[PDB]
DNA sequence: CCCTGGAGAATCCCGGTGCCGAGGCCGCTCAATTGGTCGTAGACAGCTCTAGCACCGCTTAAACGCACGTACGCGCTGTCCCCCGCGTTTTAACCGCCAAGGGGATTACTCCCTAGTCTCCAGGCACGTGTCAGATATATACATCCTGTGCA
DNA sequence: GCACAGGATGTATATATCTGACACGTGCCTGGAGACTAGGGAGTAATCCCCTTGGCGGTTAAAACGCGGGGGACAGCGCGTACGTGCGTTTAAGCGGTGCTAGAGCTGTCTACGACCAATTGAGCGGCCTCGGCACCGGGATTCTCCAGGGC
């Protein structure tokens, strides 16, 4: 068989039937929200990585990824993206 | 002998991948180290995201009485919300139409 | 007999192009343009069929916001037409 | 042996013997070819001395050469005066005016320079510093001295670019803060000996380091007035919006940056913040004084003083503190004046000439504490009220001298407000500690 | 060959100026919008190409084309 | 009676006079005065070194330049002389604003 | 007891500092409302770029704004600024 | 035996510094390994793009009458160069000001 | 004694008084050469970066810079630029 | 000068089709577990320079308020011309089908190029220091603008 | 109603002083060059098969073209308004100071805790194959619009 390919489409589809439990989608559909997300996650470990160069620092961390997420999106969408991640950083700490 | 593995996902509670989201970080020449805490927080994050543009997109989808996301929604959702039209401002989607949308001057009189 | 007045006709076919998701160009010619583009460049230039879809697809995005751009200098202008000035002070203005 | 008598070339009656004897020492030290300090503080006027110096030189002397003095704005009129009444001989020009008047005056006296000494200010010397420049100097002369006491300044590199032969400074006070300022004079004074910034290896070593080019006399050679001073500190406690303040102050919307300055005024009123005023009627009524422990005081002080000899004097280092007993002063059917930065030269004068007068029904007289000319003959007062301590010691006791003028014939008292367990009391500490540097390098 | 890029005929513009939201279009809009097209083509080709002949290939790809685009500040979702 | 020149000869030696020179046309102290004014709000208790005011200040004066660029050509296309705040509106909507 | 208010920062920008940035920019006349306009407009401008300066020196772990966080805030916004490092 | 150490901008011909450009890139994170020819082709084109620059700023000097180059004489040289105009559309140079520039319409007649 | 701080000033000097013998500089100019210069390396260095991510290398070579320097220069730099990049790797290796 | 009345366009409820998304299986490779180490960043301590807050002083340039005249923005009108709506003929897109082969993608192999280490040494940087390039001022010399006047 | 003189204004040009930054010299130290070794990434050859290109024929929609007409573009005219220009006045900017103290950068140490590397391994995810529901296409009946003509 030919090279396998990697994608988020399982989680996207997981994602979906969470929020919206009787509705599909298409194939282009999700080709555009695997870019969407490729992309999202581009810019956000770029800033993260120009925030680590800039402050002369070594690592990606928790607080380089929620700055680059309070410079890139705007207002309420950064102070949700914000809460979510440290919920859940918060869990991760606590159950390990 | 070994515990049963446990996903850092499921430790999370989330439903991306934080292990190929390390793995990413990792081969992407970011940086040289990557904390444990960024993987989960990045996962969260893109959760997030892609749970509020579907979530409206699904509500648009209603709104035309199908049952299938394609880009026509996907495009109505991101250009009908102010912050997804700021994150997405200078993207095009293949097939996704334009919003309708006369100057008033043009309507007959 | 029946006939309709000067731009009744244009209003609904804004409404029907602006409701529509399709592409406006011919594929055929879209293509033999492309391939006459690439020879200026190398020789014996093959092509996706995806490569070519793409390019349709970003170059009616680029006019679609050109022409929007344009029928609002026109408007400011105090005109309903358009005109190759106004193509030209939206270009001056984006910058290209 | 040396100049024992008033000279023969100065009018207008003769000097006092403590003059003359100062003025020999002058005369004396020119032929000893080292520069010094004339400390006399506010005897007769250090400006007849110098006056008499440059006399001196131009008569007994063939040096009518090029000489400079560089006085205050506020002052430059009074020497021209002294110049044209005392030694009329001198021919003493003054620079001051706009740019057209300046390039007229030295177009047309300065550049043919028939003159002899050029009576000049600060600011005009840092604006005709390259025009100055270009003249061989052979006196230098800068009354208040203290205005150079810090280096690495514009006027201090300034005025040591020039090429001068002679060098005098004149200050009641050389010393305010450090021995560094004193290092800057006497560096300014001769660079050849003091190039470096660096009671038996101190205080006689000091004292006899400075003796060759300084001299200072006290003003008591003749008294026969003047009584001495009271110095009451009242300290007072908080009041209970003071005290949450400085507690949520001391622990920290509002903007807090320089802690200092934020606790101070902090123990002087608690509404120079936002926020802890009463309703947005704005009543004016036992809200200043409740709430200000200072306040209270003053409140309770004020009928006793008025009740008694009266005319008293307030001194505060904030213009909002002076607003706020201001409007107190008003609501209490008192009646004030007010002298302040923001108040023109003209309202200044008529102010104080209509407080000096001697049947006044003017009572309180409010003054910043710096804000002073230097002049300022509040003689008919008897009170003296420091709501606030400077941390100069020598300006505390230039304001509180302010009162102790030549005309006061009457005691003066002295009262300094502090709050106990404050800032208040670390200030009073180096006020103090500066003040006894001050007393043992000089007094001593 | 040649004279493909009168291909773009003018019923074509005027859709695409009808989406756009224009009413009434001036007679000489049509060679003005060729032009701008063609600029813009020869632009993203050019990347395109460069990016391809770096790859040592003959063909040029969806991925190529998107690159092109995202390095010009035209990113396009729903290719890959 | 009094020399007076004709209105617009003196708009145009500005003109002339401001597009030669290079320094700022801001006072220093209300533009400091209005970044403290604005930062404020995102934080408290800030401080700003002199060189970081001066980066904005010709950041804000080359934007506003461009900008009235922009709507000069904007206000010509009008076919009029005055520049507006339609013309402006016009250009930020234009540039994506 | 005393309060007495100035005036607006954003009114410090004058009439006369606009008409001198519109001679730059090559204008001849201008109307009586470009003025509030343009202190609406230097406002936002402001406040995203103060913005992101301010998130760059809270991650710092510092209270004081640098030109270098001016000039990274700036490239962010695509306004890139030579001459201040 | 060591022979004399000889640099790699001299190996070059180059004037700008091949051993800092090599160090910069092995620190900035862009791929984890760099070719040796590299660094030589990176500082050769910067070399030439500064070349380019000071010449023409250098004309702009003798245009007004002056030996040393400011920004405005940079910004002199930039602009009025259509090349450069595109490399540089989106930077400000500090202290650097505008063309001189009056439309047609604005002249008087 | 301060720090050290690394700078192109010499070389942009070295550049200068090659280019024009008699001229000099200003300390404001300098920095904004220095800062162009960062610029075009960052910009050079980040575009081959993202060429060796695409076609899936971990080597940055020459090749991926000439590639690099020709879709960022826009044209006539562009083919200048490659020329020069080309004769100064011919010389490096030839003799050296 | 708004109120019928027809054409034409769009919308809504039904029915047959097909094809693509959702589901269920198989195999593999990649992430999770456990163990060991190191080196980076958090913490601390000492020094040196910058910035904030409350003032003071002086100087003077710039903002402000005002009055007046004059271009200019804006509305109204007339003309014509050109773009639009519609019908007819022509042309090639499009769809389906087929055939052939270039080249993209993959695998195995081996080399040669780069990372890493050690050692030595000279280029680059901070610090002083003097001198000249340019900013400023003044004083002519010329280019421009505006207005009045004279004339055909 | 047009074209020139001159007067006032502004702007350029030449030259003299002076000062504050630039260009150069010096000491030294730290990063770069010379030499070597080890290992895996990338170049090279060969294979497969898939995706590209060429070609043909039949339908039919879309394009090209022509005609007739009404609406929009544009030039012109007049006016009442709002802005440019110059002037006298006020105000705040600008510069130069005080007095203290924290913040930040740099240097120099220390230590421990978190991140990297390795071997093992089983569970997760990607590819594949199949089938029913959703979307689509086609059709008939119905509403809604727009335009023309007239008695409102
Ligand atoms: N005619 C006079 N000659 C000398 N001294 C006088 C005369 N009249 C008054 N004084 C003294 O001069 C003092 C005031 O002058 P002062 O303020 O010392 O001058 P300055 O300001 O020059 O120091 C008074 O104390 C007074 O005793």
């Amino acid at each position: 068989r030919k090279t396998r390919k990697e994608s988020y489409a399982i989680y996207v589809y997981k994602v979906l039937k969470q929020v919206h439990p009787d509705t599909g989608i298409s194939s282009k559909a999700m080709s555009i929200m695997n870019s969407f997300v490729n992309d999202v996650f581009e810019r956000i470990a770029g800033e993260a990585s120009r925030l680590a160069h800039y402050n002369k620092r070594s690592t990606i961390t928790s607080r380089e990824i929620q700055t680059a997420v309070r410079l890139l999106l705007p207002g309420e969408l950064a102070k949700h993206a914000v809460s979510e991640g440290t919920k859940a950083v918060t869990k991760y700490t606590s159950a390990k | 002998t070994r515990a049963k593995a446990k996903t850092r996902s499921s430790r999370a509670g989330l439903q991306f991948p934080v292990g190929r989201v390390h793995r990413l970080l990792r081969k992407g020449n970011y940086a040289e180290r990557v904390g444990a805490g960024a993987p989960v927080y990045l996962a969260a994050v893109l959760e997030y995201l892609t749970a509020e543009i579907l979530e409206l997109a699904g509500n648009a989808a209603r709104d035309n009485k199908k049952t299938r996301i394609i880009p026509r929604h996907l495009q109505l959702a991101v250009r009908n919300d102010e912050e997804l039209n700021k994150l997405l401002g200078r993207v095009t989607i293949a097939q996704g139409g334009v919003l309708p949308n006369i100057q008033s001057v043009l309507l007959p009189k | 007999p029946h006939r309709y007045r000067p731009g009744t006709v244009a209003l609904r076919e804004i409404r029907r192009y602006q409701k529509s998701t399709e592409l406006l160009i011919r594929k055929l010619p879209f293509q033999r343009l492309v391939r006459e583009i690439a020879q200026d460049f190398k020789t014996d230039l093959r092509f996706q069929s995806s490569a070519v879809m793409a390019l349709q697809e970003a170059s009616e995005a680029y006019l679609v916001g050109l022409f929007e751009d344009t029928n609002l200098c026109a408007i400011h202008a105090k005109r309903v037409t358009i005109m190759p000035k106004d193509i030209q002070l939206a270009r001056r203005i984006r910058g290209e | 042996t040396r100049f024992e008598d008033s000279p023969s070339y100065v009018k207008w009656g003769k000097l006092r013997d403590y003059q003359v004897r100062g003025l020999n020492w002058l005369i004396s030290l020119y032929e000893n070819g080292i520069n010094g300090i004339l400390a006399d503080e506010m005897g007769l006027g250090k400006t007849l001395q110098t006056i008499s110096l440059l006399g001196y030189m131009k008569h007994y002397r063939n040096i009518p050469g090029p000489h400079m003095v560089l006085v205050p704005k506020s002052t430059l009129h009074n020497w021209m005066s002294e110049f044209k009444r005392w030694v009329p001989t001198l021919r003493s020009v003054c620079l001051i005016g706009d740019k057209e008047q300046r390039a007229a005056f030295v177009r047309d006296v300065l550049l043919p320079g028939e003159w002899d000494v050029c009576v000049t200010s600060y600011e005009m010397l840092i604006k005709e510093k390259s025009v100055f420049k270009k003249f061989n100097w052979r006196y230098l002369v800068i009354d208040e001295a203290h205005r150079i006491k810090n280096e690495k300044s514009k006027l201090s590199e300034i005025v040591r670019e020039f090429k001068t032969t002679n060098r005098l400074l004149l200050t009641g006070t050389p010393l305010q803060n450090n021995l560094h300022e004193l290092w800057s004079l006497l560096n300014f004074l001769l660079p050849d000996v003091f190039n470096s910034a660096d009671d038996q290896k101190l205080v006689e070593r000091l004292h006899m380091v400075l003796r060759p080019f300084l001299l200072r006399r006290i003003k008591a050679d003749v008294e026969k007035s003047l009584p001495p001073k009271k110095e009451v500190k009242i300290y007072v406690g908080l009041s209970k919006m003071q005290r949450e303040w400085y507690t949520r102050i001391l622990m920290k919307k509002m903007r807090l940056l320089n802690i200092l300055m934020q606790l101070r005024k902090c123990c002087n009123h608690p509404y120079l913040f936002d926020g802890a005023e009463p309703g947005p009627p704005y009543t004016t009524d036992m809200h200043l004084v409740t709430n200000s422990g200072k306040m209270v005081v003053l409140d309770k002080l004020l009928p006793k003083l008025k009740e008694q000899g009266s005319r008293v004097l307030i001194f505060s280092q904030m213009t909002r503190v002076l607003d706020i007993l201001e409007d107190y002063c008003m609501w209490r059917n008192y009646e004030y004046c007010r002298l302040d930065g923001q108040t023109p030269h003209d309202e200044r004068q008529d102010s104080i000439n209509a407080y000096n007068e001697p049947n006044s029904t003017k009572f309180v007289f409010m003054l910043s504490t710096r804000a002073g000319g230097l002049g300022i003959n509040l003689a008919t007062a008897d009170v003296v009220i420091l709501y606030d301590s400077d941390w100069n010691p020598q300006v505390d006791l230039q304001a509180m001298d302010r009162a102790h003028r030549i005309g006061q014939t009457k005691t003066v008292r002295v009262f300094r407000f502090i709050t106990d367990n404050t800032v208040e009391e670390r200030i009073v500490e180096r006020a103090e500690m500066k003040l006894r540097l001050d007393s043992i390098v000089i007094q001593q | 060959l040649r004279d493909n890029i009168q291909g773009i005929t003018k019923p074509a513009i005027r859709r695409l100026a009808r989406r756009g939201g224009v009413k009434r279009i001036s007679g000489l809009i049509y060679e003005e919008t060729r032009g701008v097209l063609k600029v813009f083509l020869e632009n993203v080709i050019r990347d395109a190409v460069t990016y391809t002949e770096h790859a040592k290939r003959k063909t040029v790809t969806a991925m190529d084309v998107v690159y092109a685009l995202k390095r010009q500040g035209r990113t396009l979702y729903g290719f890959g």
